[PDB]
């Protein structure tokens, strides 16, 4: 994520500003930093805010500048071709991008948005059942960091405070407990209803960084406040409110709708088990731990070999040490290239098929087949240019295109009504 | 924060008068009548003109100030019929749906204890 | 200082943020209302304003185009740009904003020189210091306006 | 599954109360008078076919007892019914009128849609190429039927009383019956 | 007792509302940016013309209000409603603290004309159809005070 | 043709009927309710019909159109769309995508191409097209 | 087993204090927070004495149209012998149900059947026309008495005549007349049965019933 | 607390 932060500016910028002190005469330059910091602390000509933007911020401030192409346009710095042609693919799973490169509506409001469109997508679609408090708390942790000290890293394992740490971990989860996210967002909201006075306690009983957690409490407030800005028309009228930041425990209901809500922003990131995608491919039981238990992206390449295609489940994750066969399709925010024996993943939470299907009818990732014809499986034609059938999904890759490796979602009914001779996808009933 | 004025309904025969008023009844707050509001005599005593008729005066009412009134309906009364005809209960619908508060309803006809001979004569009217 | 506000017909010299003209571009791709271009601060290089560098450089082609066929009908456009550093080379440089390199000049202005001092520690809470640094400033320096860097608002009217 | 005349579906299933068959599910037809007539089963496809007495049927899906279809084949009783191997053609029948019906309740398309004539046929008339020939009864309806396929094309109802005499024209376009209502 | 906003450009009706009761006054600021609403229930409701919502709906009138006054400044924060009733009663009410600052009452007949002036402490100039104008001079602290009461020998529909 | 043959506590109703003929001097005077039912009735046809069965995404025959015009060879398609039923055939030409860039249009015009060029099942060759054109 | 045999879930749930203190835009504007996001009537009716045995064994049926589908708050008074309606603002929605019940309560109170009276509450449009016999003709002694039986008719049959013709209904309350029926409809009963008091034979009033009642019939 |  892109963050604004307080940084040493170069050389010849301080250089000039020590110039028009002595522009109108001989004039004094006074520096806090010394002289020795200041020859390594400072870089020699400020790096260029092209390259500081990320560059699919880039991209999308390009498609609100309706560039028809990122490489027509003229530039005098480069990003190379292909990212910029990944962040366009990028955007457009996401829905912020039609298929023929054209800026959508909420296209438009994440670049409105400062923030990533990654997370900016987390934003539109945050304020939904009153679940706005939980979604800035996540992103807030989830650009912060994590404010969790693994087990290892600590040396407890002494065998006492091992059972305090499984207990803690333990306690992280109560709200949610196939999910590594939402166990993280019950901590960033417990510590609110802590007391000050205690906090350190329970920050030692759980392990929990000091100094982590202010930035997040004060990373919420800004970030609801430009939510609060960006969602009403009132953009500057919204002040921040501490009982705004103050939320209330989530419905099962509401977890699901936060579940989807995890999976909008990252919709790429999205892994299948390996062993569902392909049955008997790869030998799997309950006795191979979660670490062993391999999973595929949909948007990930197939390649000749499939173990380079899996990837496996972080052991810090509860739904590693839960001991239960883990759920069909699970969700990462980054994967993590350390470990050639197994690829390291660091799953959010746990998203169904058909909601998974509902993050797929925003974006454009989703490939919808023909209408069947079988037992109970007609189809109603009110017009002649709408009518509801269940059709087969397929997620991201389709069956006829074997560059990529994708997987199939259950067939589920859908409203469909022609347009340019292909039937959009109107609602799923 | 109630002010009271006096909705004073005549229904006749061929006419329907609503009169809005103070609670003295010396001054008059807004008067209509259903010809003001209809194109045809033979229509004057509709309920339709005593609709309009109402509405007319009761949004003068909250102009005025006026937001709750006293009903004395009344009919020709003297030697003619002694109760308000559906001109009469029409305008008082309106006068509910204009939304300005019913204070009581009376009948204020007039019955005479003793009344000259009717205009009909002894074969009797109104054929 | 803004997109929607719109100036007086009667203005002739019109002042407005590297982000106006992307929309007023935006609204048209020609810019024949403007004939010329004026780009300042291109030191800072902003990404908003390398944007703008960009577009503008597509639309001088067009006016470049559009001049070949006719000067008369269709009204040339200069571009001027400002840069506090010298370093347009990287801008020369580039194919994409045009094929050869026009002339670049240079204008060196009279400056005094600056005596240059640092204090021997950096402080954390530099906000602080430098009050006091600045109450020193004025207790031992003659009469002379101060300019002072700070980086967020709220420190500044503190 | 058994069924009874009264439209009561009874599922049996073997359960412990030490284990024997008890009635886990009844399922009950609510026709206002009809009574079952003819049922059938297919149990790959799961599908119960029933024709009762008031000329209908009604298609459903056990144990669920999700009604898919309902049907009406006349006034008169539906005789026989029976189901297809792949369970995708429905054969039905009804005696009175002389009824063979088959249903492909799939596509809700008819396979086979053919009636006999209810009286004795009085005459018969070729056409001219012999392609078709067509049929008179005593009841007053001629038919048109298709040699090589064997089916009635069309069937007319105009003539009151028996239909007579019935021929051809040298061309074949036209046709011609007589008929004991009075009318040619 | 349906507000609507008007696009002059736009030839357009842009936003769509419900008052109370009906308003026969209407009174919008110098900067052309809120309406004040005053409804035969004594009800002032403040609305943003260009977002279109209520800003304020503040009850505190008896009587019908008769005058409404915005006192406004670009690049400030004194922003005051002055409020008239047919009571002869009249408040300044005040927006950015949402609240009520003054009371009067001196005037006997309706209040049909309200106007604020900054003195180089603020003024108010009360007028009602009681042939009588008041002067009033106020300050955000809870000082009110009345100047002068003028015999203007008309009735007072706008001053 | 084979198709089979086929209050509120508050009622609205004034003019001649009630005998509110005045309003009807002055001058003062549902298919869309039943357009809004037939979605009801529709909405209500995927909630009796809940199958959960797990089915391919590409039926046969479109698979084989791919793999026709991948191959050049569409004698694997041609054959089984003889063995179609009357019924398959037409759902099958109607479900033929109609997109840009038309590739499963134009694969299904070269498999017929090279039908008639065999000079056999000429009439059904024939009126597949004809189906295709309508 | 029995001895004749052989040898994820979807989740269908998918989605779709005011601040003490103000802004200023770019434009020096003002800017502020959002502020924070059925009257009680009562109506009054008498019911005579010859009219309480007849509300008492019929209420069963009264109250509930007025308490559920009007939301009306009902009480009728012993000490006064009245019914008595009020508006409950919390529940009460149609600003009409108030005096619609009280309409609806008077038309039992003038002798009307119940299920006649539920026209009232059942439509908008229905009003009552009230007059009098001596307000037609001076009728006294017999000649009044008989004046009433012409309109009464052997059997009642008459006025029978008269509700389905013009589709109304009349009571007859000695010498007090009722009708029931819409604003032209009314018009219809009462003009024949203004002619029926003063002296018209009942015969020939059913031949121009037959006459009116077919052209309601076409139009 | 509840998350506690």
């Amino acid at each position: 994520v892109q963050s604004f932060e307080v940084g040493w500016v170069s050389k010849a910028s301080a250089n000039q500003r020590s110039g028009r002190a002595g522009r109108t005469g001989p004039g004094h330059c006074y520096r806090l930093y010394s002289s020795a910091v200041f020859e390594h602390d400072f870089e020699q000509f400020s790096k260029p805010e092209i390259l500081r933007m990320p560059v699919e911020s880039i991209v999308l401030q390009m498609k609100s500048m309706a560039i028809h192409n990122i490489i027509n346009f003229p530039f005098p710095t480069p990003p190379d071709r292909v990212a910029l042609s990944k962040a366009i693919q990028l955007l457009q799973y996401l829905g912020a991008l039609d298929n023929k490169e054209m800026i959508t509506e909420d296209g438009k409001k994440m670049s409105l948005f400062p923030l990533s469109p990654r997370f900016s997508k987390m934003l539109l679609v945050s304020d939904e059942k009153a679940c706005l408090p939980y979604i800035v708390a996540i992103v807030s942790a989830l650009s912060v960091g994590d404010p969790f000290i693994n087990e290892f890293e600590l040396g407890i394992n002494k065998k006492e405070l091992r059972s305090k740490f499984y207990k803690s971990r333990s306690q992280f989860s109560k709200l949610d407990k196939f999910s590594d996210v939402f166990r993280l967002l019950s901590v960033v909201s417990a510590m609110d209803y802590v007391p000050k006075e205690q906090k350190e306690i329970f920050m030692k009983k759980n392990f929990l960084r000091g100094k982590l957690m202010e930035e997040i409490v004060k990373l919420r407030k800004q970030l609801m406040y430009i939510i609060k800005s960006n969602t009403s028309k009132e953009n500057i009228a919204v002040v921040i409110r501490n009982e705004d930041l103050k939320s209330d425990i989530p419905s099962v209901i509401q977890i699901k709708l936060l579940k989807q809500m995890i999976c909008a922003g990252f919709v790429d990131h999205v892994a299948v088990r390996a062993d569902v995608l392909f049955p008997d491919d790869a030998k799997i039981t309950n006795r191979t731990s979660i670490i062993n238990i391999p999973y595929i992206p949909v948007l990930a390449t197939r390649t000749p070999n499939i173990e380079d295609c899996f990837v496996y489940i972080h052991p810090t994750s509860i739904l590693n040490n839960l001991g239960e066969m883990p759920p069909k399709y699970m969700l990462y925010y980054s994967l993590h290239l350390g470990g050639n024996n197994k690829t390291r993943m660091n799953t959010l939470c746990d998203i169904a098929s058909t909601p998974l299907a509902n993050i797929a009818r925003k974006g454009l990732l989703l490939t919808y087949s023909k209408p069947l014809t079988g037992q109970g499986l007609k189809t109603v034609n009110l017009s002649p240019t709408e009518r509801y059938c269940y059709v087969v999904p397929r997620f991201g890759s389709t069956v006829d295109n074997d560059l990529k490796i994708g997987w199939d979602l259950n067939p589920i009914a859908v409203h469909q009504k022609k347009q340019k001779g292909q039937w959009t996808v109107i609602k799923f009933i | 924060s109630q002010v009271f004025g006096v909705a004073r309904i005549y229904a006749s025969f061929n006419d329907t008068f609503v009169h809005v008023t103070d609670l003295s009844g010396k001054e008059t707050i807004a008067r209509v009548t259903g010809g003001m509001k209809v194109k045809a005599d033979r229509d004057e005593s509709s309920p339709y003109a005593a609709m309009l008729a109402a509405q007319d005066v009761a949004a003068k009412c909250k102009e005025v100030g006026i937001t709750a009134v006293h009903v004395k309906i009344r009919a020709t009364g003297g030697t003619r019929t002694k109760t308000p005809g559906p001109g009469g209960q029409a305008a008082l619908r309106a006068l509910a749906r204009s939304g300005l508060r019913i204070g009581r309803i009376e009948d204020v006809t007039p019955v005479p204890s003793d009344s000259t001979r009717k205009k009909g004569g002894r074969r009797g009217r109104r054929l | 200082i803004r997109f929607d506000s719109t100036a007086k017909e009667d203005t002739k010299v019109k002042f407005m943020t590297d982000g106006v003209l992307l929309r007023e571009m935006m609204h048209d791709f020609k810019l024949t209302k403007y004939s010329s271009i004026i780009i300042d601060e291109a030191h800072e290089r902003n990404i908003n304003t390398d944007i703008l560098i960009g577009m503008l450089s597509r639309c001088v082609r067009l006016r470049a185009k559009l001049h070949k066929e006719n000067p008369i009908e269709h009204k040339k456009l200069k571009l001027i740009i400002m840069s506090a550093t010298l370093r347009v080379s990287d801008f020369s440089e580039n194919k994409t904003l045009f094929p050869i390199a026009p002339p670049v000049l240079q204008v060196d202005a009279r400056q005094f020189p600056v005596s240059i001092h640092f204090n021997r520690r950096t402080a954390f809470n530099y906000t602080d210091e430098a009050f006091r640094k600045t109450c020193k400033i004025h207790q031992k320096l003659p009469p002379g306006a101060i300019l002072v860097f700070l980086t967020g608002q709220q420190e500044i009217t503190h | 599954y058994t069924v009874s005349k009264d439209g009561a579906v009874f599922v049996w299933e073997f359960t412990k109360r030490k284990y024997s068959w008890r009635i886990t599910k009844k399922h009950f037809f609510y026709a206002n008078q009809a009574k079952v007539k003819c049922v059938t089963f297919h149990p790959a496809t799961r599908l119960l076919a029933v024709g009762f007495t008031s000329g209908e049927f009604r298609l459903y899906d056990l144990p669920d007892f999700t009604l898919i279809q309902q049907l009406s084949m006349g006034q008169n009783p539906v005789n026989t019914v029976s189901v297809n191997q792949t369970g995708e053609w429905l054969a039905f029948g009804s005696s009175k009128l002389g009824q063979l019906l088959v249903y492909e309740w799939q596509s809700e398309s008819y396979i086979l849609k053919q009636q006999g004539h209810f009286d004795s046929t009085n005459s018969l008339a070729y056409s001219p190429d012999g392609s078709r020939v067509v049929t008179a009864s005593e009841d007053g309806k001629i038919k048109v039927w298709d040699i090589t396929s064997g089916f009635c094309l069309a069937t007319f109802e105009e003539h009151t009383s028996s239909v007579t005499a019935v021929q051809f024209a040298k061309r074949g376009q036209v046709m011609f019956s007589s008929s004991l209502d009075g009318t040619v | 007792q349906l507000l609507k906003i008007f696009h002059l450009k736009t030839g357009k009706v842009v936003r769509s509302m419900k008052i109370s009761s009906p308003s026969y006054i209407l009174d919008a600021d110098s900067t052309s940016t809120l309406l004040a609403v005053g409804g035969t229930d004594g009800s002032i409701i403040v609305v943003d013309i260009e977002n279109g919502y209520i800003t304020h709906s503040f009850k505190g009138h008896g009587g019908t209000i008769s005058s409404l006054k915005f006192y406004g400044q670009l690049n400030s924060k004194i922003w005051l409603l002055a409020s008239g009733d047919t009571n002869g009663m009249v408040k300044v009410w005040d927006l950015v603290k949402r609240k009520c600052l003054h009371t009067l009452q001196e005037h006997t007949s309706a209040v049909r004309g309200l106007d604020i002036i900054e003195v180089p402490s603020l003024n108010l100039l009360s007028g009602g159809r009681d042939d009588i104008i008041n002067l009033w001079d106020f300050n955000m602290k809870k000082k009110c005070k009345l100047l002068k009461t003028l015999p203007v020998n008309q009735q007072v529909e706008s001053c | 043709r084979s198709k089979p043959k086929e209050l509120p506590f508050f009622l609205q109703l004034s003019g001649e009927k009630v005998g509110d003929e005045a309003s009807v001097r002055e001058g003062i005077a549902h298919r869309r309710d039943q357009e809004a039912q037939k979605k009801l009735d529709a909405e209500e046809q995927m909630n009796k019909f809940k199958v959960t069965g797990r089915l391919g995404f590409e039926s046969h025959f479109t698979k084989q159109l791919r793999e026709g015009s991948q191959s050049k060879d569409y004698s694997s398609l041609l054959a089984t769309l003889i063995n179609f039923s009357p019924a398959a055939v037409d759902l099958e030409i109607r479900s033929l995508n109609s997109f840009e860039p038309f590739d499963e249009i134009v694969w299904f015009i070269d498999a017929l191409t090279q039908g008639l060029k065999s000079n056999k099942n000429f009439e059904l060759y024939e009126t597949f097209m004809s189906l295709l054109f309508k | 087993v029995a001895p004749t045999a052989l040898k994820d879930d979807d989740d269908d749930v998918l989605l779709d204090h005011e601040s003490k203190t103000v802004v200023v835009d770019d434009q020096g504007k003002p800017r502020f927070t959002s502020a924070s996001k059925i009257k009680f009537e009562s109506r009054k009716i008498m019911v005579p004495p010859h009219r309480m045995t007849p509300l008492r064994n019929s209420w069963t049926k009264i109250y509930p149209p007025l308490v559920e589908h009007l939301k009306l708050q009902v009480r009728m008074n012993l000490k006064t012998k009245s019914v008595e309606l009020r508006t409950n603002p919390k529940f009460t929605t149609d600003p009409g149900a108030l005096q619609k019940g009280a309409d609806f309560i008077k038309a039992f109170t003038l002798g009307f059947d119940l299920d006649d009276s539920i026209a009232l509450l059942r439509l908008d449009d229905l009003y009552i026309e009230t007059f009098e016999v001596k307000d037609v003709k001076t009728l006294t002694g017999d000649h009044l008495s008989r004046a009433i039986g012409r309109i009464a008719g052997k059997d009642g049959k008459t006025k029978f005549a008269i509700e389905n013709a013009t589709r109304t209904r009349i009571v007859l309350a000695d010498s007090k007349i009722h009708i029931l029926g819409g604003f032209t409809h009314i018009r219809m009963a009462r003009e024949s049965v203004v002619s029926l008091i003063l002296g018209s034979p009942p015969g020939k009033v059913y031949g121009n019933l037959r006459t009116v009642a077919s052209r309601l019939k076409e139009r | 607390n509840p998350w506690l």
